[PDB]
């Protein structure tokens, strides 16, 4: 029943490598969640938001990473892009919930919060809940390499938070949850 | 394989590194411009030069990806932008050559000095003094002086360094498959890649002529009554056949004529609009005059102004004690930063600025959504011609009413009604020629149309027969006039004023239409019509990935500019002018010359 921790982890991981943490049988005392913070996104698919605490289920997945305001709304369902084509992809038919709050400061530095990555170039797009802590330099075209310069690339990329950026352009920590039973 | 199109691949990750540095190059040069010290100054120049850096090796990198093999609309126009490869190509010691050129062009312009026969030690630069020297004393010997000594101790310096920086940019544009530099200039407007939006270079020429001919009467009678005008200031010196002496325009080079209001007032006991007397009973602060001005951009539609824009941008002036830049800008700073410096002092023209800047800064949260390259103006003059149609709704006495500066029983008689209208014609119009001469006078000289030997000739010539403004001396070919104007001898591309002058009037025009106005366009503001709000913003959410014709017909409903709007604005005072130089020889002779008595 960890819900008082997960969200509040320092250093949350990156979206790329996002840190997975699994929920047993316990309290199950997670309406407590709503009184954390005022959650930028805080958006229930597959269960509803009133159906929480009186539904229960078997096992349950924290996975916790950090991402910009614009793209919040990529962790859906579908909905297309980096953060769910090569980072983070969600089962079109996902039951859990999406949290995500912003964290301008408590992740964010003036001269650049070089910390946070997301992979922007990948061969394949992300099959649903699939991690690809792998860094091995993208090919970004046909002349097979050995390092940087050419159309190879880096794959992952670094977010560059500023202590100020726009708002879709803040650290935004989300904590989505996995709902699953056997 | 991979598609050359790669480029795709190659841009995005360009755009991430190009939006991270250029946020890192704009906060540096925003904490200069607020709060200049020797460090901060240090750390803008670093990071400037590692942006400027940045952008050469990401431009030799784009260099792999031909623009032949790619077909996006979009992903091309930013490989153009990359491999543009302007000022790069040219011999190393060819572009600095230039470049310590430009340096010392740019020096000698700031740091200028003229002072009188009987004084020679009390020396004023055209900044200090010469300027208001020409807007203030209104004289004619006093103002033949400061002008003439202006063009000699400067221009005659400036010559040289402008005769190498022409033919210097000259291999530098056609080293980028130009012709000379005047089509680099012009290659801002180029369309091409478009199906039916196929603005050409040389096309911009032929419009600038083919607008100019019908700015010609508004301004032919403009100039008509200014000259009538000016024949009660300077009773014994204008003669009233002939054009207008050029230091008798409101300030050094004849730009703008909005120094000469006070000698052509069309009533002159009638006061003009002026709501600083009455902003000061209301008590406004700095934040008001622009929480005001947002109130205006969430009447029509467009957002409201970010967070970190109230606790970001220094809109309560520098505040005494570190030093700011005090230019009213707008700044894109990076990744959803949008703020504007602006020493916010309560006045009328501050309010009309900061409803200028707002504007600015809308257009920019607008194409924030596009990639880093294409954010930008569509062209040269989309975005300050964005900036002034805010300017022009907020200054309409009618908005002013709703906003309680003027009490709720004003009525402008038509005489302030012409007050102001050719209070704004003075600087809209008597530039349009100024500008199209000016650049034109570049245009034929980059392609060496104007021999060198002939340069001042092809100028003073122009501004007989363009401008309508005759020189008060002779000038040989050792002066530079041209290079006397602040755009002229630092690499600034001057027809965007021209253009930028259509677009405004011509979106004023629309967004009226969009905004149901029934009266005079010049009484015409878009506020609390949002309809006139998604019609514009479905040209500010186009950066430079569309084309710019493309744009205004999103915007205006027209592919290429026009000039009806602008006389449509002036047609009220061109009735006006037309009634009043009944007996004033409309028009000018360009044999007349003040020495030639």
């Amino acid at each position: 029943c960890p819900f008082h921790e997960v969200f509040n982890a320092t250093r949350f991981a990156s979206v790329y490598a996002w840190n997975r943490t699994r929920i047993s049988n316990c309290v199950a005392d997670y309406s407590v969640l709503y009184n954390f913070a005022p959650f930028f996104a805080f958006k229930c698919y597959g269960v509803s938001p009133t159906k929480l605490n009186d539904l229960c289920f078997t096992n349950v997945y924290a996975d916790s990473f950090v991402i910009k305001g614009n793209e919040v709304s990529q962790i859906a369902p579908g909905q297309t892009g980096n953060i769910a084509d090569y980072n983070y992809k969600l089962p079109d038919d996902f039951t859990g919930c999406v949290i995500a709050w912003n964290s301008n400061k408590l992740d964010s530095k003036h001269s650049g919060n070089y910390d946070y990555w997301y992979r922007s170039f990948r061969k394949s797009k992300l099959k649903p809940f699939e991690r690809d802590i792998s860094t091995e330099i993208y090919q970004a075209g046909n002349k097979p390499c050995k390092g940087k310069g050419p159309n190879c690339y880096f794959p992952l990329q670094s977010y560059g938070f500023r202590p100020t950026y726009g708002v879709g352009h803040q650290p935004y920590r989300v904590v989505v949850l996995s709902f699953e039973l056997l | 394989s991979t598609i050359e199109e790669q480029a795709k691949t190659f841009l995005d990750k360009f755009n991430h590194e190009a939006e991270d540095l250029f946020y890192q190059s704009s906060l540096a040069s925003w904490n200069y411009n607020t709060n200049i010290t020797e460090e901060n100054v240090q750390n803008m120049n670093n990071a400037g030069d590692k942006w400027s850096a940045f952008l050469k090796e990401q431009s030799t990198l784009a260099q792999m990806y031909p623009l032949q093999e790619i077909q996006n609309l979009t992903v091309k126009l930013q490989l153009q932008a990359l491999q543009q490869n302007g000022s790069s190509v040219l011999s190393e010691d060819k572009s600095k050559r230039l470049n310590t050129i430009l340096n010392t062009m740019s020096t000698i312009y700031s740091t200028g000095k003229v002072c009188n026969p009987d004084n020679p030690q009390e020396c004023l630069l055209l900044e200090p003094g010469l300027n208001e020297i020409m807007a203030n004393s209104l004289d004619y010997n006093e103002r033949l002086w400061a002008w003439e000594s202006w063009r000699s101790e400067v221009g005659k310096q400036l010559r040289p360094l402008y005769e190498e920086y022409v033919v210097l940019k000259n291999e530098m544009a056609r080293a980028n498959h130009y012709e000379d530099y005047g089509d680099y200039w012009r290659g801002d407007y180029e369309v091409n890649g478009v199906d039916g939006y196929d603005y050409s270079r040389g096309q911009l020429i032929e419009d600038v002529e083919h607008t100019f001919e019908e700015i010609k009467p508004l301004y032919e009678h403009l100039h008509a009554y200014v000259r009538a005008k000016l024949m009660n200031a300077y009773p014994s010196y204008i003669s009233p056949i002939g054009c207008l002496p050029a230091h008798l325009l409101g300030d050094m080079w004849g730009r703008f004529w909005t120094n000469l209001y006070s000698l052509t007032v069309p009533f002159g006991q009638k006061p003009n609009i002026d709501v600083t007397d009455a902003m000061v009973d209301q008590a406004w602060d700095a934040q008001r005059i622009f929480k005001e001005a947002e109130k205006f951009f969430v009447s029509v539609g467009l957002p409201n102004m970010t967070q970190g824009f109230w606790e970001n941008s220094m809109l309560t002036d520098p505040g005494n004690v570190q030093k700011a830049v005090c230019h009213p800008t707008a700044w894109d700073l990076g990744k959803g930063d949008f703020r504007i410096l602006m020493c916010t002092k309560v006045t009328m023209d501050d309010f009309l600025t900061a409803h200028h800047e707002m504007g600015h800064i809308q257009y920019d949260m607008a194409y924030a959504a596009q990639p880093f390259l294409l954010r930008n103006g569509a062209n040269e003059g989309f975005h300050e011609a964005v900036g002034e149609i805010m300017s022009l709704s907020a200054a309409t006495p009618k908005h002013l009413k709703s906003i309680g500066l003027l009490s709720p029983d004003f009525q402008e008689d038509n005489e302030t009604e012409i007050n102001f209208l050719l209070k704004q014609a003075l600087t809209i119009v008597g530039t349009l020629p100024f500008t199209y001469m000016l650049e034109k006078w570049r245009w034929m000289v980059f392609k060496g149309e104007i021999p060198k030997d002939q340069w001042m000739k092809k100028w003073w010539e122009m501004k007989r027969e363009i401008v309508g403004v005759v020189e008060p001396v002779p000038h040989d070919e050792t002066y530079c006039d041209p290079a006397s104007l602040f755009h002229v001898s630092n690499d600034y591309s001057f027809i965007r004023y021209y253009t930028r002058t259509l677009y405004q009037f011509q979106f004023q025009e629309a967004l009226c239409q969009a905004a149901k106005h029934e009266g005079p366009l010049h009484k015409c503001d878009i506020s609390n019509s949002t309809e006139a709000g998604q019609k514009l913003f479905n040209m500010l959410r186009l950066g430079k990935s569309e084309p710019w014709t493309l744009a205004l017909e999103n915007v205006v409903g027209a592919k290429n500019m026009n000039v009806r709007p602008l006389l449509n604005y002036f047609e009220p005072l061109f009735t006006w002018l037309k009634d009043q130089n009944k007996n004033s020889f409309v028009g000018w002779s360009t044999d007349w010359s003040p020495y030639a008595d």
